[PDB]
Formats: C-alpha cells, structure tokens, sequence
C-alpha cells in the first residue's frame, strides 16, 4: 500500500527538484505556517502526512551534488565504501533509533542530507514508508534499521575476505 | 564565594561549533530548537587566553612518552636510550605493572591510555628524574621485560603539580587519584535566545584552469551556518578555588584573568572563512554568597523576532532579574556593563561603564 | 485588475496540479465569462505567478473552503517599490533543418540587458537576476504538447518614469510564456 | 597586531552571487532576513587582484597532471612520455603509494582527487623535477602498474612553495600535513545592513593577524606589501563602486566586529548611508568607550556632512588611510 503512493512522491518529486528551481526552494524551507508553500507540491498525494511531507521536503533540500534495502544498509555501506566516521553514526544511529513520531524529522535531517552529501545512494520510498511506520510500530521499524546496518556492515566486512 | 557572571553577546553567520557532520549544535529548549556553542569548547577558548595571558601553559596530551622521550634527547641521550627512560617513567606509575598504553605507533613511543594534563615545567622535571638514573635505566633497558626502576613517590608528587587552568577547571586522571583535582569554575552551554533554523549556504570551488565538462557540471557541497544572540554564563566557587590554589591572592589573579577572558574570547570554529569576533552587548557579574543562579529559565520562552533581539534580550534578564531578587532575597554584589544606553536597567545593581573597571572591581569587592 | 490567493489541489490520491498545461486549464476553469480582444504585433487583452484577473472568481472543486479588488488610480514616480516577477528571457534564433533560445555575454548581465530592453521607458528598477522547466500534457486532443519554459524571479526596487505607461506593464505582462507562471509584475511602496 | 578593516558599501543591482537556483544568499539575522555576499566569492575576487598586482599567481587546481603534461610536452618530450612522467610525478608522493585519482576520462589525463593550490613557478619546478629522470621514466612507462620514482622529499619541497595568496588566504590538503598554511585573514560574510525583501547597503568586515602573517612570509617589508595590497583589493574590487565608508583599526589586543552594531534592523524609506554611518559611529564610540584600548583608528568617507568623532583621525582618501596605519604597524 503506502510504497505505492510513496513511489508517485520519489518520481513526481524528484523530477521537480532537479527541474524546477521555484517549487525546490519553496519545498525545502520546511525541512507551521511556513512549509504550506510546499502543499501545492505534494498535499494531494498524503502520522503519515508528517512523514510524506517531511521526507520529501528532506529529499529536496540536498545540494545538486547528490541530485530492496533500507537506510541502515545504506548508512553501513556508505561507511565501508565513502570511509566515513564508523563509530559516530553508530552513536546517531542509536540515538534515533529510540525517538518518537516528532524526534526521528527533527534528529534525522542531519544525518540523512549529510549522508546524502558525498553521494551516498538512499531509497527514498523505503524511507518513506518507515516514517510512516513509526505512527504504529516505532520500535520495530528502529531495530529493523539498526540490525540492517550492522548485518550489512558485518556481511561488507567478512566479503572482503 | 560565588562569583557567577551572566553576558549577552551576538554573532554574526558564525557556525563556531559543528557537530560531525558540520550542523551547529542545538538544544531544543522551551520547546524550540535553537543553536548552542558548547561548553567544552568555550572552556577551551578561556583556558587558552588564561594560560597564554598569565604564562604558565598545562598540556592535555595522551601522547607524554613521545615529549619527555624529545627533552631525554635534547639532554644528550641517544634515541633508544630516550624512548625506554620516558617508557620507564610512565612504567614506574599505577597500581599495577604500569600506565595501560596503546598500540604502537611506528616509529614512535607509544602513547598513554588516559589523557595527561600537566605544566609543561612539570614534563621537563619528569625529565630530569629519568636523567639522575641514567645507569639503572641503561642496564635495565636490555632486558626484554623491563620493569619500572623510578621511584615512586617523587614522580607521583611531580604530577600533583598543579596549573592555573587545572586549579580552575580542575583534572582527572583514574589511575592516580591522588592527583585528581575537583575544578572550581561552572560552564553553561551558551544558547541563542531566539530560535534558528540552520541556513546552509551552497559552496563551490573553483578550477582554474578552465575545462569544459567540470565547469558546466557546477557540482559542489553545501555548508550549513546560523546565526544570533547567546546567553552565556558561569560560576565561580572562590573558598573551593583558595583551597586549590592555596593562597588567595594567586586566586584572585586567577579570578581576574580568567573573567576578562571570558569575555574577550570566541572559541574560533571556522572563523577564517567567517569572522564571528564580537564583544559581549551585556555583561552582569554577581558575587553570590548563598548558591549561584543561572538566568536561563529568563529565556526559556523563546522571543518572537522581527525586531532586534539585543534590547528585549536585555530588558528581559532584567526583569526577571528583579523578579528573582525579590523572591530571593539576598546582600549579593550585583553589578553590569552595557552597551545600549536606551535603559538604565536598575534590577543589575550599580552600572559600570567599562568590563575591566567591573571585573576588577568586584573581584576586589569579593575578598 | 483584482488580486487572490487560491490553491490547487490534486482530486484524488492517484494524481489523476502535475503539470503546466493542465495548471492552465484549471485556472482558466474557474472563470466563466472570458473574452479575448487581440491585436497582431502586440500583446493580448489573465496573469498568474507560481492570481490577478479581470472577472470574479468563484471556488472550483478541490480548492479553499472561502472564495481583494485593486485598482492603481490612488495616489507616483521617482518613488522605489518592492518587486518580484517571473519570466522568460528569451533570444529568436535561425536553427538548422526557426526556434527561441534562452541566452540573449551570455550570465546576470545579459539578463539585465534584457532589462532594459523589455522595461524601455517604464520604470528603472531593480531586477534580481538568474539565468539557468519541463512539462508535457495529460493527453487531451489539440491541447498542446511537451516542451520546456525556463522561467526566472526577480525582486527588488524600482523607479517609476510614467504611470501609465506602468499601468500598460503590470496589466499586459512582460515577457513570454505568461500562460506558464510567468509575466505578473509586483510593485510595493517602501 | 590585529588589522581588521571595516567598510560599508552599497550596491546598485549587484546580485552578484547566487545560490543554486539564482536566488541571492540570504542570512536570516535579527529576526529579518537580509540578502547577503558570501566571503568565499569575494576572497577569491580579492586573492585574484593581489595575484594580478602583485605579479605572483597562484593556482588552486584539480588537474595538475594535465598542466604539468602540457608543459613537459612543451620541454620536448613525446606526449605519451609527457603524460606518463606527470603521472609518475604525483604518484610519487603521499603516504599510500600515491595521490588518489579521479576515474579517467577520454583524451586527457585524469584529474586528482583533491584540489591543488601552488604557484605556477612551483609546476615549473615539478614539470624539471620530472624532466631529470628521463630515462627512469622511459623505462618505467612500459610496466603494467607503474610505481612513483620521483623522490618524495623534494617534490613536497617544492609544493611546501607559498605564494603571496597562499600566506594570505591560507591552503588544505590533507595527503601532505608538512606543506599546509594557516590563513592570516579572516573574512566576514557581507550581510545588507537593513532588512531586504537585489541591491542594498552590504557591511563588510575582515582581520588580518599581521603577526601570523610575519610568521608565514617570514620577512616584515613584505608582509607589509602584502597587507598594503590586499587592504586596496578589498576596497578597489568588486565581485563583478567604491565603498562608501572605510574604517580600519589597528587592534593589539584582539579583533572586534561591528556586526551587532546592526543587529537591530533598519526600518528605510530614506536613505540608509546617512544613518548606516551615524551607527557605525556611535556603537564604535560605545564599544571604545566599555572597552577601553590604545587601538590606532582611522577612517575614510566620501560625505563631509558628519564628522564621525569616534572613528578615530579623519583621512581624505583611501590610499592615505591605507598607507598611513599600515606604515603605522
């Protein structure tokens, strides 16, 4: 369910961003009152709508630089191959992994556009779909990022065998 | 006994303390989210102004063996010779056979498990202590399991040599409790009164030497800054600070130094690219006798904006200032220095109309 | 001319707002009584920014759950004026196998050039500058095609030199591709 | 031994710098946002002058090799030997076997992974550095996974080289620790002075820590055409008018901005030069007056209708002010 809507977003969307300059800085300021210029954009396709809009607003505030798995394979392969700070996202990603509803849009902004940045590969529609899945099942969409980083990071390692 | 002093100071698009990834901290307080310069980095700033203001420099290295190894050799010992006497100082320590230490590095000595923050004077003693032994060491230095030869008492009473920024921010080392020195001096984390969201300023380098493909591409990363007003604060614990120091005319030195530094240094976090100096728009030191209070719950409704923050932003310590010494009562010293002369701010005791004519005179109203 | 704020919003969650021209049409959807008096050479006798218009408006499906009227006779040049447009400078060229290309130096001080081409005796104002869109249609038959408009916002302050001749400039538009977003010139005193 | 520089300066219709999609950069500051010039453009507008007065140019460049081929072709060499010993000659250096390069592409030699910033007599240097082994290239072209034969030690000599721009504005390559220099000028980002909704009156500020910058060129008369030029850049250039107020003092004990002078935004409908220059007097009479110092000031203006008492001794123009608290230092 959800993925589908959430795909509309990843195509319609990414073709906005790297086509329209006006609507991709009307979207992005509101990674309230301020964000409502983003609606126009993507209220028709929407705990849920705070994970739609959040994301695709995220998605759309990277540098043009950076313009199934899940965020934790990614994050674990992006340490293994771009050589970024192993031990460190590992303290942000336990630290999101206990949030709630509001603290996985407001601690997730850096890591994931800095993830982003040094063109680390994310399936936005995955992500999307685990925003969504914090309104019903937090913890669980937690540990399912948690356990695919380091599985993935421990499986990176022992291929390199 | 408590000197505690509360500022108000404004930067400018500064971005002084980024977290791994480059984003300002932040604090998400009074329901808002607004940036914070961290504590330890500030103290840092303050403790070096202090050390090269006042002459005396303590060094905070994990890595003891390597300099006391470069003293041994400048006081003519071979290489080899320098390496295992500096090994054999830190040996000659803890409870057990030694100083746990980290994997070698090559080429060079091995670098200590815990953090070491000493004076300098006090390396190049350790240096002449390892000098007076020059022959235990030179037959102790072939066996292949070298044990500790120093003595040691006197290495141990050498690192209980205490700085001016150990006696006012205090050490911790675990392995030898009795050098262990509880700090005198309280560092809020400074937050903006207002909150700010993070403005990232997209950031390219240019090639010069033009080539076709990279230049149309116009590919760069983006650098994330803030700006605004912080409130800073913090405390001194002056009879626990004698007590350290032991006399109290070296605390009051001390005192004296480090308040001015406390308000003329920035922690200095990419400020090449911007500059972010600035001096302090509202300065408020109190000598509390009963318990030091912090202004931060003034701003815990974060302001609204449009306006300049710098006057509301004084005006309000003010008032909850004079709301504080009427719910509190107390005969604390009171005293500030300001910029503005829009208000006469009467809740911040008598007005002095410079910061070293205040710092001096307060700190003089203390003892 | 009359001034709203309205919004669009897609009927359904399958996006049966996607794309320009299908934003023409809703806009033009919520005006019954139209009228169009043209003269060759010139421009035409609405204009939108991503709403100014002659006629009442009335809500459409899907929009606000609530439906201000200007017109410039009050109260002059010399005076400085808060501004924003967007537009599309634009160069006719001859192509092989004609056709209109962006680049009209090429770059912010070509587009100022097209300044003062496109302002001529109006108003000597400042222009915020950039010069760096693609659409194509649902499907409806003889409604257009696919292409790409590259539209631009500039804001600043002006000058006025001539009140009416302003007034042929905010309600005509400048620039092409008005029926895309573009041509709504804003004015504000200081 | 702080010479830090103030200087107000409209400007009509600039825009000259753009984010990504062409909107200029804005600070949200005070509450109001305020369009803004980054200080990245104008250091390197500024670092641009100074290489072009002074005669020394730098070059801060991703594809080194390329150059470097170019001229050793131009020293005779066949063009495979000259893009083989350029590639030996940044091979040869770094910790790991060498320089990480960029993935090749099609007809030129690939670029390296991080940017280079060295005078161009230092490529000629590199460029006779590789000339000298011209056998053990010719040999070594033909093996399948060349190894660097260049000795190291030199050729970071010769990129450890600085240019006026380089003592300046300071340089980073993380591969050779021994070669980098710390920056002696700080540069403030240019905020307009009122709240812009472009032109508009930008505040602009730097420091120059004279002494760091003795350290870095060693001698004192240089550094002191080095202050001199890149003090007359500042004002001259424009990212692509002349500012109109300077005001440059000579600190001992520290730097101090006057960016909270306008942290209180200003309201407009007249014009702002009149009242940017009457706050700029009276915060910098303020912050002498609560922070009492023997600094040396000095300012230039183009209005004779104020006499900003505060800003130390009036000069008439900008070289005299200049030259005077340079020479003064």
């Amino acid at each position: 369910y959800i993925l589908q809507h959430a795909d509309a977003l990843v195509k319609r969307v990414s073709k906005l961003i790297v086509n329209e300059p006006a609507a991709r800085a009307a979207l992005r300021r509101g990674v309230d009152p301020r964000m409502l210029a983003a609606h126009r954009v993507v209220a028709p396709y929407v705990a849920v709508e705070r994970a739609f809009y959040a994301v695709a607003a995220i998605m759309a505030a990277q540098p043009r630089s950076a313009r199934r798995p899940n965020l934790g394979v990614s994050l674990a392969q992006a340490v293994f191959d771009k050589g970024l700070n192993a031990d460190s996202t590992e303290q942000r990603l336990h630290l999101i992994a206990r949030q709630n509803l509001d603290g996985v849009h407001r601690h997730l902004p850096r890591l994931v556009l800095y993830l982003r940045s040094d063109q680390v590969h994310i399936d936005w529609g995955i992500l999307i779909r685990d925003l969504a899945r914090w309104g019903h099942t937090p913890r669980h969409v937690a540990r399912e990022w948690v356990q695919d980083y380091h599985r993935t990071l421990e499986t990176l390692t022992r291929q390199a065998e | 006994t408590f000197v505690d002093i509360h500022a108000i100071q404004t930067l400018p698009y500064s971005n002084i303390n980024r977290d791994d990834l480059g984003s300002p901290k932040t604090v998400v307080y009074g329901g808002k989210e607004r940036t914070r310069v961290s504590s330890q980095s500030w103290k840092r700033a303050v403790r070096h102004e202090v050390e090269a203001r006042l002459g005396d420099k303590a060094v905070r290295t994990r890595r003891i063996i390597s300099e006391i190894a470069k003293r041994l050799r400048e006081r003519g010992w071979d290489a080899d010779l320098a390496d295992a006497g500096a090994r054999q100082v830190v040996l000659s320590v803890g409870k057990k056979s030694g100083i746990k230490l980290e994997k070698e590095k090559d080429s060079e000595a091995p670098a200590t498990s815990v953090l070491f923050y000493l004076p300098v004077p006090a390396i190049d003693e350790l240096a002449a202590i390892a000098d007076e032994h020059r022959d235990a060491v030179a037959k102790e230095a072939a066996k292949k399991t070298p044990k500790g030869i120093l003595p040691a008492d006197r290495i141990t009473e050498v690192l209980k040599s205490r700085n001016v920024s150990v006696n006012l921010f205090g050490r911790m080392l675990a392995e030898l409790p009795s050098t262990e020195v509880d700090g005198a001096v309280q560092f809020a984390h400074a937050f903006t009164v207002h909150g700010t969201t993070v403005e990232v300023d997209f950031f390219t380098a240019v090639d010069d030497i033009p080539k076709e493909n990279d230049h149309g591409s116009g590919h760069m990363n983006a650098g994330q800054f803030s700006a605004g007003t912080f409130y800073r604060y913090a405390n001194v614990n002056l009879d626990r600070l004698v007590e350290n120091t032991g006399d109290a005319q070296t605390a009051r030195t001390a005192v004296a130094e480090f308040l001015r530094a406390f308000l003329s240094t920035v922690p200095s976090g990419k400020q090449n690219a911007t500059a972010a100096m600035t001096l302090p728009d509202l300065v408020h030191i109190a000598v509390r006798f009963d318990r030091p209070i912090s202004f931060a719950p003034a701003f815990e409704t974060a302001l609204y904006g449009s306006d300049g923050y710098t006057l509301r932003a004084c005006q309000e310590l003010n008032n909850y200032a004079e709301r504080l010494r009427e719910v509190w009562p107390d005969d604390a010293i009171r005293g500030y220095a300001t910029v503005e002369n829009k208000t006469d701010l009467a809740a911040l005791g008598e007005r002095y109309d410079s910061y070293p004519a205040l710092i001096d005179a307060m700190v003089a109203a203390a003892f | 001319t009359w001034l709203t704020k309205i919004v669009p919003d897609l009927r359904y969650r399958q996006t049966r707002f996607r794309t320009a021209g299908n934003l023409h049409r809703k806009l033009i959807r919520l005006s019954s009584d139209l009228g169009e008096e043209r003269i060759a050479n010139p421009r035409q006798q609405l204009l939108f920014r991503i709403v100014q218009s002659h006629s009442p408006l009335r809500v459409d499906r899907l929009g606000p759950g609530y439906h201000r009227n200007l017109d410039p006779f009050l109260a002059d040049k010399g005076s400085r004026v808060r501004y924003r447009i967007v537009a599309s400078p634009t160069k006719r060229l001859g192509r092989s196998e004609t056709q209109r290309l962006g680049l009209k130096t090429w770059r912010g001080a070509a587009a100022e050039e097209w300044w003062h081409s496109r302002a001529a005796a109006n108003g000597l104002e400042l222009l915020s500058t950039y010069a760096q869109d693609d659409v194509r249609d649902p499907g409806t038959a003889d409604r257009s095609r696919k292409i790409r408009h590259p539209a631009v916002r500039f804001d600043g302050e002006a000058v006025i030199s001539d009140v009416d001749a302003v007034r042929h400039a905010v309600l005509n538009g400048i620039g092409r591709g008005k029926s895309y977003g573009c041509g709504l010139l804003s004015l504000a005193l200081i």
